[PDB]
């Protein structure tokens, strides 16, 4: 039933030193790290009380062995050489405890007396400070290389894992690692499993609010007029400025749609978020500024820029026929989780970047091609998009743009109307 | 208490154990493996098998089913994967357990394998579950007093081939880690009907089911050519769970892995084997190197299932009908990219990627609509329009996929319509 069975059958019957076995279910569907915390103040000299976790499904373990496996690898053997360290050092402490005996047993014996004893109890009094010295050692190479206190002696064994922290930040880290169910956490690994190999596609484009983040956006398009080509225009770029008069809200609906941005690279972001208004600047590709001084920088840019009004509706540049963002972005969409609305989006960004990623390359495009070389290679490029399922013109513009981005990064290594309606 | 079974092959696993229940004794017999220079002792041997013996005994209400074990034993290094039996009261625990024995630093092979290893296994009990009652033949009470020789035949031959299975792979070297695309594509282009042709047809079948089947020809260079290309769209977990085909190497159809091989086709015609075939975790294809062709088996979990509720306790079908944009987009240009270079493979891991992500969100998606009574998905209709997946071809792919991930997804959709 409810959770007790944290050690109910999750011993095994010591059946090594280290070991690490498995156990079945009925409920259990458990795993076990058997360790033993060996005590010389406990009977047989040893300890077996084994800490992992146990969950079910058998599965989310068994296929799932390795570095849990590796870290109760690590975990367990952490909390394992600190008890030992306060057990090591006490060990010598009641070790001069008996020592203080022999300190007294030299006066009592053979003083006025003349060994009026026997005393062979002097052999026991010498004989366990043998012994224990040798445990020592063994403990010192075994550290380094390979009857109320008798339950009591757990208690230290138990505090001193209170105080040796480590065991107690695996063990919670280990209880953030693993979660509920295998799967989305099992595409995890297999996501960053394959993005080793490809790293290009990586920096070109966006790769916690994130609940937040998502979840605005999708009530941003789906019930947003317009909104439409404010994509287009943050996708392709190449600027965006966005005011409002509540600042309030901007915060909340720049975080929304700052997912689509391609950011330029190893940094962290682009996403200005906003300033004040000397706009002196290819450094910021969104801004807010909150806010007739702005209206002259307003028309004196009246290239790469953009607006909103939330008091009454408006932008600059709604031009778009073609059908890429409505896949990117359909009014009449049912996703609903929102969160999910940013893997609907951060997964169709990879196809873009997938066409992006073809342009580039081909080595059949860039200068050297077959044809001529003043204009025909541009009209050959061209026929590339033929061969790049294009939608309209207008996303000839953004694939042209990623080779840019593309282009640079590589390289580092080595004109438009505006409309607007209510 | 013994039996020596010579494996073909250069490094085998270890032994295997069948202990009984009376008084619980550590060992009855133990299988043996090819006539190697050094083994671990028997005497160990019994002690290992004898362990699990009292840790199976620490099991309470022995069970309903067969139900598994599996331990590493760091001292006297060794891994073990035994089983629980259901006794012949199946209250009063006759288990008698078995367990192949490995060597230590084999669990990296293993583990993959696990699920392979314990379905081997688990239908030997299902076999020896009857409980051999042909050992309670017409015999007088002294005989009727009978283990040791009687339930070793069908056990053993049955019990043969799971060493050899394992040490298939080793010789059978199925790429571990990474190849250079001494696959298909590293080639300029095909460039003909026929062959770039069949070239999609495959890829395409290799993915609406998940897992691949045998490059059934007569080259052994040319078989082996296409079983490392169809293999770049399966994750580095399946580099293993398949074969790279050997020159005659009298491997028969094993249900467990999911890409597979063989030769010549027994020089004449051969079964499936019909049986084995619905033994494997999915349907899968039936391409050639002869003829250039494929086949397939019906929709992996709608229909397979029902396949296997037919045949399970007895005890070539269609070509490609579909053609994925997607995929005809993916292979037409992924030759574009002037091969040669690193090019394709990171291309193809950005095609691969799209497929998890945009699986994900599928998994994400039907699961983010609350399963209830009376309460199935029913938007498909809206699911096809919504995340960019119209062409049939893409569809049931991505819905392919799925099941790789949630097993039950796939009839969470199409049980009740179909």
């Amino acid at each position: 039933s409810v959770d007790y069975q944290a050690s109910f059958v999750g011993h095994p019957p010591g059946s090594a030193y280290p070991k690490l076995n498995f156990v079945e279910d009925e409920g259990a569907f458990a795993y076990v790290h058997h360790l033993t915390l060996y005590d010389l103040e406990a009977r047989g000299f040893v300890r077996p009380f084994c800490m992992a976790y146990i969950s079910a499904d058998q599965h989310k373990i068994m296929q799932q062995f390795q570095e849990l496996s590796a870290e109760f690898s690590r975990a367990s053997e952490c909390l394992k050489t600190g008890n030992r360290k306060a057990f090591a050092g006490e060990l010598e402490k009641k070790l001069k405890d008996l020592d203080y005996t022999r300190t007294v047993l030299h006066t009592e014996t053979e003083i006025q007396k003349k060994a009026n004893d026997k005393g062979f109890y002097s052999s026991q009094a010498i004989e366990k400070a043998n012994e224990l010295a040798s445990v020592e050692k063994s403990i010192i190479e075994h550290q380094d290389l390979l009857c109320f206190d008798k339950k009591l002696k757990t208690l230290e064994e138990l505090c001193d894992t209170e105080y040796f922290t480590q065991t107690l930040a695996q063990l919670s880290h280990i209880e953030h690692m693993f979660r509920g169910d295998l799967c989305y956490l099992l595409t995890s690994q297999i996501d960053r499993a394959l993005l080793k190999q490809q790293h290009i596609t990586n920096f070109l484009f966006e790769d916690r609010h994130k609940k937040r983040a998502g979840q605005n956006a999708l009530k941003f398009i789906r019930q947003y007029p317009f909104a439409h080509p404010a994509i287009y225009s943050l996708l392709s770029g190449r600027t965006l400025v966005v005011l409002g008069e509540d600042e309030a809200i901007v915060r909340k609906l720049v975080t929304a749609l700052a997912i689509f941005v391609p950011s330029y690279g190893c940094y962290a972001k682009p996403v200005k978020h906003w300033a004040s208004s000397p706009l002196h600047i290819q450094k910021w590709k969104l801004i807010g500024l909150q806010r007739a001084g702005t209206l002259h920088a307003l028309s004196r840019y009246s290239r790469y820029t953009s607006i909103l009004d939330l008091d009454n509706k408006t932008l600059r540049c709604p031009l778009y026929r073609g059908t890429l963002v409505p896949r990117l972005a359909d009014h009449r969409t049912q996703i609903k989780r929102g969160s999910t609305y940013y893997l609907h989006v951060q997964s169709m960004l990879t196809q873009l970047c997938s066409k992006a990623f073809l342009y580039t390359f081909c080595h059949h495009l860039h200068l050297p091609t077959h044809d001529k070389e003043t204009e025909e290679l541009v009209a050959s490029r061209q026929m590339s998009f033929l061969k790049l399922t294009l939608g309209l013109v207008n996303e000839d513009v953004r694939v042209v743009q990623y080779l840019a981005e593309l282009l640079k990064l590589h390289y580092m290594q080595e004109y438009v109307p505006s409309f607007l309606y209510k | 208490a013994k039996t020596e079974i010579a494996l073909s092959g250069k490094s085998p696993l270890l032994a295997a154990t069948f202990a009984y229940w009376i008084l619980g004794p550590r060992v009855r017999h133990i299988w043996a493996p090819k006539t190697e220079q050094v083994l671990l002792s028997d005497g160990e041997i019994t002690f290992l098998a004898n362990h699990t013996l009292n840790g199976e005994i620490l099991r309470n209400a022995e069970s309903g089913a067969i139900d598994v074990k599996f331990f590493v034993l760091s001292e006297k290094g060794v891994i073990i994967v035994s089983l629980i039996f259901d006794g012949n009261w199946n209250g009063d625990r006759s288990t008698y357990g078995l367990s192949i024995i490995l060597p230590q630093t084999e669990l990296s092979f293993y583990l993959p394998l696990h699920r392979v290893c314990v379905d081997r296994l688990t239908h030997i009990i299902r076999k020896g579950r009857i409980w051999m009652h042909k050992e309670r033949q017409e015999n007088v009470q002294k005989i009727i007093l009978d283990q040791g020789q009687s339930i070793i035949p069908m056990l053993t031959g049955e019990v043969i081939p799971v060493m050899e299975l394992l040490s298939s792979m080793k010789s059978h070297s199925v790429p571990e880690e990474i190849d250079i695309a001494d696959t298909v594509l590293n080639d300029d282009d095909i460039g003909d009907s026929c062959h770039e042709g069949f070239l999609l047809n495959a890829i395409s079948s290799h993915l609406q089911t998940c897992g691949c089947s045998v490059v059934v020809g007569s080259s052994a260079e040319k078989v082996n050519k296409i079983v490392r290309t169809l293999c770049l769209f399966l994750t580095p977990a399946e580099r293993k769970c398949s074969r790279l085909c050997e020159a005659e190497s009298s491997f028969k159809y094993e249900s467990g892995l999911f890409v597979q091989g063989l030769l010549k086709d027994s020089t004449g015609s051969f079964v499936l084997p019909f049986r084995q075939v619905m033994y494997a975790p999915y349907p899968t294809t039936h391409i050639d190197v002869d003829v250039n062709t494929v086949k397939q088996m019906p929709p992996c979990h709608e229909h397979i299932y029902n396949q296997r509720r037919y045949m399970r306790s007895e005890l070539i079908f269609q070509d490609v009908l579909h053609r994925d944009t997607l995929v005809k987009a993916f292979l037409d240009q992924v030759f574009q990219l002037k091969p040669g270079l690193s090019l394709r493979s990171t291309f193809l891991a950005q095609f691969l990627l799209v497929l998890h992500r945009k699986a994900l969100t599928l998994i994400k998606y039907i699961e983010d609509d609350t399963q209830k009574g009376k309460k199935p998905f029913k938007s498909l209709r809206n699911l096809k329009i919504d995340l960019d997946l119209t062409a049939e071809g893409d569809l049931n792919i991505i819905m392919a996929l799925a099941e790789k991930i949630k097993p039950g997804l796939h009839s969470f959709i199409f049980g009740r319509p179909f």
